[PDB]
C-alpha cells in the first residue's frame, strides 16, 4: 500500500471526521461509561420518553407535532436526523475526489440510493444490543422500547439493529467507515446513471484503497474486505426493504408526514 | 434534479 493509497485514505477519514457530527470513537466512549459518571438520559417507556420530549418541546411544537400519537413524534424527530445526516453526507460526498466532477445528475442519483445505505452503516456505531444513542450520545432509547410501539412503528428499528450487532462484531473503527461509506456513495450501478464508465472508475478507486486499507489496519481478520462486500449488499437489501415500510406508513398512517428531502429521496426508489 | 429540488441545492451550495 503505497504513500498515495495511504494518503487518499487519511483524507477520506479526515472529511468523515469534519463532517459527521458523531463518530464511532465518541459513540463507544459515551456506551462504555468509563470517561464519566453522567450517562446518557434513557427512554425507556412512555413515560421516560414523554419527559425526554420536554427537553424537545421547541423542535416539536415548531412543526404541530406535539399532541400526535407517540409513534408518530418519536419518529418525526428520527426523520429530522435523518435529514441532519442526509445534509452531512452531501458535504462528505463532495470531499471525495472527483464526486464534485460528476455530472450533477449523477451526484443526484448516486445520494439518492447511497444516502441510506450509509444511514443504516453509520447508524450501528451508536448501537448496542439493548439501544441507541440520540440527540448527539445525551440520550439512549432502548431497542425493548422501540419493539413494544404499535405495529407498523414497532417494525421499523429492530431489523437496522439485527444488522448493526453482527456489523458491529467486525470491530471497525472510523478510519474503516470512513471508506466503506465513501464505496457506499461511489457506486456504478445504481438507476438512471448517466456515465457509468466515469463512475465505475471513481468506484475501483475507493474500493482498492479499501481493500488495502483493511489488510494493513484489520491483518488479522484475513477476509474483512469480502466479508464488508457481503455487507454492502445486505445494506441494499435492508433499505429496499425499508422503503417498502415507508410505503406502507405512507399509506396507512393518516397522521404520519414526510419531510420534504426524505420524500424527494423515497419517489420513484424501488 | 427536477424532481430532487432540495438535493439537488445542497450539491450546489
Ligand atoms: C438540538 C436537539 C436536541 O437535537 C436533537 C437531535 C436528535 C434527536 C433525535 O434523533 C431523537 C429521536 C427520537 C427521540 Cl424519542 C429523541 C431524540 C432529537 C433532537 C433538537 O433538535 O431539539
Ligand atoms: C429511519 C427513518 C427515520 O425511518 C422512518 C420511520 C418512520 C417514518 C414515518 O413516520 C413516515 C411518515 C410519513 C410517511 Cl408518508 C412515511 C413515513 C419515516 C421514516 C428514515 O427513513 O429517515
Amino acid at each position: 500500500m503505497t504513500a498515495d493509497l495511504k494518503s487518499l485514505a487519511k483524507r477520506i477519514y479526515e472529511a468523515y471526521l469534519k463532517n459527521f457530527n458523531m463518530n464511532k470513537v465518541k459513540a463507544r466512549v459515551i456506551l462504555s461509561g468509563k470517561a464519566s459518571n453522567n450517562p446518557p438520559f434513557v427512554i425507556h417507556d412512555m413515560e421516560t420518553l414523554c419527559m425526554a420530549e420536554k427537553t424537545l418541546v421547541a423542535k416539536l411544537v415548531a412543526n404541530g407535532i406535539q399532541n400526535k400519537e407517540a409513534e408518530v413524534r418519536i419518529f418525526h424527530c428520527c426523520q429530522c436526523t435523518s435529514v441532519e445526516t442526509v445534509t452531512e453526507l452531501t458535504e462528505f460526498a463532495k470531499a471525495i475526489p472527483g464526486f464534485a466532477n460528476l455530472d450533477l445528475n449523477d451526484q443526484v442519483t448516486l445520494l439518492k440510493y447511497g444516502v441510506y445505505e450509509a444511514i443504516f452503516a453509520m447508524l450501528s456505531s451508536v448501537m448496542n444490543k439493548d439501544g441507541m444513542l440520540v440527540a448527539y450520545g445525551n440520550g439512549f432509547i432502548t431497542r425493548e422500547f422501540l419493539k413494544s410501539l404499535r405495529k407498523p412503528f414497532c417494525d421499523i428499528m429492530e431489523p437496522k439493529f439485527d444488522f448493526a450487532m453482527k456489523f458491529n462484531a467486525l470491530e471497525l473503527d472510523d478510519s474503516d467507515i470512513s471508506l466503506f461509506v465513501a464505496a457506499i456513495i461511489c457506486c456504478g450501478d445504481r438507476p438512471g446513471l448517466l456515465n457509468v464508465g466515469h463512475i465505475e472508475k471513481m468506484q475501483e478507486g475507493i474500493v482498492h484503497v479499501l481493500r488495502l486499507h483493511l489488510q494493513s489496519n484489520h491483518p488479522d481478520d484475513i477476509f474483512l474486505f469480502p466479508k464488508l462486500l457481503q455487507k454492502m449488499a445486505d445494506l441494499r437489501q435492508l433499505v429496499t426493504e425499508h422503503a417498502q415500510l415507508v410505503q406502507i406508513i405512507k399509506k396507512t398512517e393518516s397522521d404520519a408526514a414526510l419531510h420534504p428531502l426524505l420524500q424527494e429521496i423515497y419517489r420513484d426508489m424501488y | 434534479t427536477e424532481r430532487h429540488k432540495i438535493l439537488h441545492r445542497l450539491l450546489q451550495e
